[PDB]
């Protein structure tokens, strides 16, 4: 946990990042709901099975 | 095909329309299963619903679901008609509802139906070899002497024959 000062020179448009996702299987249509997403600039690899 | 029933399976129910209740949402779901016995069947066609879309468990309504019962029998070339030397030849027969208990082992039957290849399981390799069955559309017993056919004229003839000489008719 750091505390730094500074001046803000750009502010992106507010966008939508998922905190929980649900995925559905293409054949049996069963769902794998409420998968928790890591906060920050971190992605998610879907289950391969 | 005419032959003698060598083996009968048990009569099993095969689900054709399952009804599922979701106690969480109070929703009722129906799924249809088409008869893909001799057709290609992708795995999506055979999944039994167990969860709601958001993973609420479903309870199947057995009384509201629809089943048709299913049997398999094997018909063998009748021993009196087989070539006297060699081993018997058989054919598998699928019996579906109304036709299931029509034949028991040892019965001599005609089965009319469609001769068809069954699909194998999903695999990346295949020998070209297919398992064939006869899908019955009709089963009738050899005992065409165990079911008679009386027309009105036949009945009238019988009645007159019995009324005419009711004394020496037996002789
Ligand atoms: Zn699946």
């Amino acid at each position: 946990l750091v505390k730094i000062p500074g001046i803000i020179i750009a502010a992106s448009a507010v966008r939508a990042k998922a905190t929980r996702i649900s995925i559905q299987c293409r054949s049996c249509r069963n769902t794998l709901t409420n998968i928790a997403m890591r906060p920050g600039l971190e992605g998610y690899a879907l289950p391969r099975k | 095909v005419e032959g003698i029933v060598t083996k009968c399976s048990l009569v099993r129910p095969k689900v054709v329309r399952s009804v599922h209740y979701c106690p969480a949402t109070k929703k009722t779901i129906e799924r249809r299963y088409s008869d893909l016995t001799t057709l290609v069947a992708f795995p999506s066609s055979s999944v039994y619903p167990t969860k709601d879309e958001e993973n609420n468990p479903l309870e199947t309504e057995y009384g509201l679901s629809v089943y048709k019962d299913h049997q398999t029998i094997t018909i063998q070339e009748m021993p009196e008609k087989a070539p006297a030397g060699q081993l018997p030849r058989s054919v598998d027969v699928i019996l579906d509802d109304d036709l299931v208990d029509k034949a028991k082992p040892g019965d001599r039957v005609q089965v009319v139906g469609t001769y068809r290849c069954l699909p194998g399981k999903k695999g990346g390799y295949t020998s070209g070899t297919f398992r064939t069955v006869l899908i019955a559309c009709n089963v009738k017993q050899m005992s065409k002497d165990a079911q008679p056919s009386f027309s009105a004229e036949d009945i009238a003839k019988i009645k007159k024959f019995s009324k005419t000489r009711s004394k020496d008719i037996f002789d």
